C-alpha cells in the first residue's frame, strides 16, 4: 500500500505540474491536445520529490485556492 | 561561478544574494527543491546539523575502529557495540533510551522556538542568566558565546573558511557513513577490512566482484 | 504576568494580564470568549482546591499507616466496618452515602445560589488574610500554584497505581531502593515495546 | 466605466462567468442599461464567448 | 583594578573597574549584563564564604585525628559523634533540624533583595568602618573566597582518583613526590 501511494501520488503530481504549466501559455487548448516534448521530460524528471514539494506547498498555504470559484446560484 | 555541471545553466532560484552567500554552492538543485527561499533556508540549516552530526558519527566509528587494529583500545565493531555495551552496562535499554530522549527533546525544543522567532529564546527573566549570551549570532545555525567558545568567530578573515570547510567536511562524512553501511551489508565485514582488502588487490576486491551490487553478472 | 508559560512564545490576547498565576498558556485557543473564560476561572481554582483535599487525605493515611486511598473502601465493599483514625464507624454503608449526599448537595446548591462568588471571604475567610489588595493576589497566585500541583499529583497517583497497584510510598520507596530498576520504564507497562 | 480592453470580475449570479474575470470590449456612455460588454475566453453552454452587463455587476479584477 | 588576569591582554568594558578583585577576568563575556552580573557578584561572594567554612571545618576534623570529611557519613549510612561527644539523636531528626534552619536562614537572605554586606548586627565588631580599607578587607575577602573554592575542588579530586584523605595525600607527596602524583597517579591521564 506504501509503494502504491507513492507512485500515484507521483503521477498525480506531475500531471498537475503539467496542468499549471501549460495554463499560463497563449494555447491551453492547443497544448491540451498536443503535447510538449520537453515539457513533459523535464517535469517528469522533476516529479521526483513530489512528496516534499506538495508538503512544502502545504506549509506555505499554496495548493488550496482562495473562495473564487464558479458557484451555483444558492452557494 | 564553481558548478558542479560546467556547461549547465543555474537554477533560477539558487542565483540569489543568499544562495550564493548562503555556503557551498555550485547551482547543485537538478530538483529545484529550493524554488522557494523559507524552504531553502530550513534546509539549509538541515543540512548544517546532519553535516555536523556526520562528522561526529563517522569519527566515532573509525578512530576506536582503527585503533582497534592497534593493540590497545580494542574495542568490538561498531554493529555489535551495541550488543556489548548492553551487556557491560548497568541500567536497562529502555530507561536509558527514555532519558537521553528527555534530554535531546529539551535542546532540540530550544534550537527550535529559536529557528521559529531568533529573538526568542533571549527573553529577559526566562532563565536566570542564560538570555545573556541565549541570543543568535545574527547567523541562523552558529549560536555563540559558550558555543564558539575560542573566539574563532571574532576573526572574519577565517570566518568564510571555517564555514566552508565545515560543510564539505560534513557532507563527506555523510557519503562516508554511507559507504559504511551498505558495505556492512554486502560483505558484512569490518570496514578497515574491506579497506585492506581492496588494497591487497583493487582489481578483483570491488562491489564489481562482490557478486551483488551487479547481480545480473 | 506569572511569566511567559512558553519562552520566545508570543502572548495571547484574549488573555487580561493581571490575573492570579496568568502565564498566559492557552495555545489551543480555549477560553477567547469572557463567560467560558470565567467558568474556566471558577472551575480551575475549586479544581485546585479539591485536589489539595485530595492529596492531603491519601497521603494522611498512607503514611499514618492505614492502607492506601484505594484500600478504604473494601470494608465496604465486602464485608466489614468503617473505621477512621482507628476509630471504627458503628453506621451503614447506605447511611453514609446518603448523608454525604444530601450533605454535598446543599453546599453545592449554596456554591451555586449566588452566580460565581469564588473568595467569598468574611465569615468563609474569619482569620482574614486578604487585607492587602495586592498581597491578596499574591496569595491567589500561590493558590493556584498549589492547585494546579495538587491536580497534577493526584494524576500521578492514579497512574503510578494503575500501573504497580501500589502505594504511592511504596512507589517511591523502590525508587529508592532502585531508581533504574524501579521506574515507569522498569515499570514496563507505561511504554509497550520494553 | 472602465477604458476598454481592461478587464473585470463578473459577479452576476445566474450569469455562466459568474465569480470569473473577463475582458470588456467596451462600455457605452449613453445610457443602455448594459453598456458593459466582456468577452470571454470560454466558451457557455451554449458557444458564446462575450456577454454584456450593467455597471455594478462587475468588478475591474 | 586587581590586576591584569591576563597580561598584555585588553579588559573587558561591561566590567566598572572599583570593585573588590576586579582582575578584569571575563574572557568568554558572561555578565555583560547588569542584574546578570550582580547575580554573578552575590553568588561568588557566597560561594566564597561557604567554601572557606567547608575547608575550615574539613582540615579540622582530619589533622584533629576523627577521620576526614568522606568519614562522617559512614556512621549514619550505617552514632553521630562530636569532638569525641556523641550525639544521641536521630539522623531524620538532624535531618529536618538543619533542613528548617537552613530554610529560615537563606528565606531571610531572600526577604531583602541582595543585602550582602549587612553589617551592624551583622558585623558588630565593626571592621568596615574606613569605606577605603572596607574595600581593601573585601577584595581580600574575595581573594580568600575563590582560593577556598578552587582548594574543595582539589580535596574532591585528589579523593576521587586516591580514595585518600589530602592529609595522606601531602604526606605521600612529602615522602615521594616523584613517585605521589597525580601522574604516578595513573588515573587523572589515561595513557600513564
Ligand atoms: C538510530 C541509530 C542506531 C542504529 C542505526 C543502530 C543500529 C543497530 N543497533 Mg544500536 N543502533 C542505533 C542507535 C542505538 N543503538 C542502541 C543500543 C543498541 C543495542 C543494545 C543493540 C543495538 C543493536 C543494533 C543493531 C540492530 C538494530 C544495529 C547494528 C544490537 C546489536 O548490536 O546487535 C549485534 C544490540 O544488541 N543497539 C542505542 C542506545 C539505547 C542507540 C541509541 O540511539
Ligand atoms: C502548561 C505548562 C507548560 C508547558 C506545556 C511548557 C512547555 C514547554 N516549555 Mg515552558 N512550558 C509550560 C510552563 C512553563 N514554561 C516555563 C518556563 C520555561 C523555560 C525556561 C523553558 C520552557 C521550555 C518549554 C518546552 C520544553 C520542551 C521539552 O522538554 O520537550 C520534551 C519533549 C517533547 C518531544 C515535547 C514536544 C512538545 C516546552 C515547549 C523550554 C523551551 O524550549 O523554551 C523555548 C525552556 O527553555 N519553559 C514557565 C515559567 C514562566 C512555565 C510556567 O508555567
Ligand atoms: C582566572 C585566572 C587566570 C587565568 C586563567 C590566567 C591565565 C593565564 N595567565 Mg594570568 N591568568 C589568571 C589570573 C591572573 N594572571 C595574572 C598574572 C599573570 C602573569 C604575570 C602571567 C600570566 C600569564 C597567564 C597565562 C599562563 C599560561 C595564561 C593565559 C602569563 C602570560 O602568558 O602572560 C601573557 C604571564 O606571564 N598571568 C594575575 C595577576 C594580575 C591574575 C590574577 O587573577
Ligand atoms: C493529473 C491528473 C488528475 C488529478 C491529479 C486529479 C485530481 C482529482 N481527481 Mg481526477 N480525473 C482526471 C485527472 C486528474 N484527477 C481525469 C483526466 C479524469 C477523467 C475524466 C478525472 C476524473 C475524475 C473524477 C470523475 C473524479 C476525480 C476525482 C479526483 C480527485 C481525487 C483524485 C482521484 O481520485 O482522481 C481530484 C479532484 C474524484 C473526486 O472528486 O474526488 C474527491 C472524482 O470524483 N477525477
Ligand atoms: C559521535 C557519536 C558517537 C556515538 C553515538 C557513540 C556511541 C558509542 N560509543 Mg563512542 N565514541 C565517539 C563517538 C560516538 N560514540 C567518539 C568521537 C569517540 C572518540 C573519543 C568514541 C570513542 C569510543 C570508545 C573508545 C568506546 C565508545 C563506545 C561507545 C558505545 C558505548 C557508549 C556506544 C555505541 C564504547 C564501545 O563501543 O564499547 C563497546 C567504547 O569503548 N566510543
Ligand atoms: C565514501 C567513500 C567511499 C570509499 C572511500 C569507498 C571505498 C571502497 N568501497 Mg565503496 N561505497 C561507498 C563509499 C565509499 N567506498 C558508498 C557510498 C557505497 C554505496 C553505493 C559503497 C558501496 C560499496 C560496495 C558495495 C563495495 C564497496 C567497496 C569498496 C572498496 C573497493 C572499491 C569499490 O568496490 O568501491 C565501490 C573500497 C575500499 C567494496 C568492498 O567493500 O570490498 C570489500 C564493495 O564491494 N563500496
Ligand atoms: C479543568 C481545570 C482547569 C481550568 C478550567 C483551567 C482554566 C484556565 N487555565 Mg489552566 N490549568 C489547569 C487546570 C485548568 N485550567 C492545570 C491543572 C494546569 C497545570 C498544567 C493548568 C495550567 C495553566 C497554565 C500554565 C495557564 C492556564 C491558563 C488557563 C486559563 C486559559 C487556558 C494521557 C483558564 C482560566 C492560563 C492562565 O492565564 O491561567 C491563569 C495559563 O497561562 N492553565
Ligand atoms: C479526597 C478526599 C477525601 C475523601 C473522599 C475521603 C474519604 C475517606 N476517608 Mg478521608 N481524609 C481526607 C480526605 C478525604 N477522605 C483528608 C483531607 C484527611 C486528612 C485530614 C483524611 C484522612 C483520613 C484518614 C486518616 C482516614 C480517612 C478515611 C476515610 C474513609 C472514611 C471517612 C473514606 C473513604 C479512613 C479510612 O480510609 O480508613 C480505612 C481513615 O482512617 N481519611
Ligand atoms: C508529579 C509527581 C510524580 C512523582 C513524584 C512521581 C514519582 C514516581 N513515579 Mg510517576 N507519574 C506521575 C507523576 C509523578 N510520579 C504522573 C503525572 C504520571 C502519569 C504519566 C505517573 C505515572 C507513573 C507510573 C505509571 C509509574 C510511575 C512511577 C514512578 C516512580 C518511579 C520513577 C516514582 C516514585 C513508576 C513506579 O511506580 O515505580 C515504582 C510507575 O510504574 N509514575
Amino acid at each position: 500500500t506504501f509503494g502504491f501511494l507513492y507512485v500515484a501520488g507521483y503521477i498525480g503530481y506531475v500531471g498537475r505540474q503539467y496542468l499549471i504549466a501549460v495554463k499560463g501559455e497563449a494555447k491551453p487548448t492547443d497544448k491540451e491536445i498536443i503535447i510538449d516534448v520537453p515539457l513533459a521530460t523535464k517535469l517528469a524528471w522533476q516529479g521526483a520529490g513530489w512528496p516534499l514539494a506538495a508538503v512544502q506547498e502545504l506549509q506555505r498555504g499554496t495548493l488550496l485556492e482562495k473562495e473564487e470559484n464558479i458557484t451555483v446560484s444558492p452557494r | 561561478r564553481q558548478s558542479w555541471l560546467p556547461g549547465s545553466q543555474i537554477p533560477a532560484h539558487l542565483d540569489t544574494p543568499a544562495a550564493q552567500a548562503l555556503a557551498g554552492n555550485f547551482g547543485f538543485d537538478p530538483l529545484g527543491l529550493g524554488k522557494d527561499p523559507v524552504a531553502l533556508r530550513w534546509y539549509q540549516q538541515a543540512e548544517l546539523i546532519h553535516c555536523r552530526t556526520a562528522m561526529a558519527g563517522v569519527a566515532g566509528i573509525l578512530i576506536p575502529g582503527l585503533l582497534t587494529k592497534a593493540g590497545a583500545l580494542n574495542v568490538p565493531e561498531w554493529y555489535d557495540a551495541g550488543k556489548v555495551a548492553i551487556e557491560n552496562s548497568f541500567a536497562p535499554w529502555g530507561s536509558l533510551l527514555a532519558v537521553q530522549l528527555f534530554l535531546c527533546g529539551f535542546v532540540e525544543a530550544k534550537r527550535w522556538q529559536d529557528i521559529r522567532k531568533p529573538g526568542s529564546q533571549g527573553e529577559p527573566g526566562s532563565f536566570l542568566g542564560f538570555e545573556a549570551s541565549l541570543k543568535g549570532t545574527s547567523e541562523l545555525g552558529y549560536p555563540g558565546g559558550p558555543f564558539d567558545p575560542l573566539g574563532l568567530s571574532k576573526e572574519a578573515d577565517k570566518w568564510a573558511d571555517w564555514k566552508l570547510k565545515e560543510v564539505k567536511n560534513g557532507r563527506l562524512a555523510m557519503l562516508a557513513f554511507l559507504g559504511f553501511v551498505a558495505q556492512k551489508y554486502a560483505t558484512g565485514a569490518g570496514p578497515v577490512d574491506n579497506l585492506a582488502a581492496h588494497l591487497k588487490d583493487p582489481w578483483h576486491v570491488n562491489y564489481a566482484t562482490n557478486g551483488v551490487s551487479l547481480p545480473f553478472l | 504576568k506569572a511569566g511567559n508559560w512558553l519562552p520566545g512564545s508570543d502572548a495571547p490576547a484574549w488573555l487580561p494580564d493581571d490575573l492570579p498565576g496568568n502565564y498566559g498558556f492557552d495555545p489551543l485557543s480555549l477560553g477567547k470568549e469572557p463567560a467560558s473564560l470565567k467558568r474556566f476561572t471558577e472551575s480551575e481554582v475549586i479544581h485546585g482546591r479539591w485536589a489539595m483535599l485530595g492529596v492531603a487525605g491519601s497521603l494522611a493515611v498512607e503514611l499514618l499507616g492505614y492502607g492506601n486511598w484505594y484500600d478504604a473502601p473494601l470494608w465496604a465493599v465486602n464485608g466489614g466496618k468503617a473505621t477512621w483514625f482507628g476509630i471504627e464507624v458503628p453506621f451503614d454503608l447506605n447511611a453514609l452515602l446518603a448523608f454525604e449526599f444530601v450533605a454535598m448537595a446543599a453546599a453545592e446548591g449554596q456554591r451555586g445560589d449566588a452566580g460565581g462568588v469564588v473568595y467569598p471571604g468574611g465569615a468563609f475567610d474569619p482569620l482574614g488574610f486578604a487585607k492587602d489588595s495586592s498581597k491578596s493576589g499574591e496569595l491567589k497566585l500561590k493558590e493556584i500554584k498549589n492547585g494546579r500541583l495538587a491536580m497534577v499529583a493526584f494524576l500521578g497517583f492514579v497512574a503510578q497505581h494503575a500501573a504497580t497497584g501500589k502505594g504511592p510510598i511504596a512507589a517511591l520507596g523502590e525508587h529508592l531502593a532502585n531508581p533504574w530498576g524501579a521506574n515507569f520504564a522498569t515499570n514496563g507497562i507505561s511504554v509497550p515495546f520494553f | 466605466g472602465p477604458k476598454r480592453g481592461s478587464l473585470v470580475k463578473i459577479l452576476r449570479p445566474e450569469s455562466y462567468w459568474f465569480n470569473q474575470v473577463g475582458k470588456v470590449v467596451s462600455v457605452d456612455q449613453s445610457g443602455v442599461r448594459y453598456p458593459v460588454v466582456v468577452r470571454f475566453e470560454n466558451q457557455n453552454y451554449a458557444g458564446v464567448t462575450t456577454n454584456n452587463y450593467a455597471l455594478d455587476e462587475v468588478v475591474a479584477a
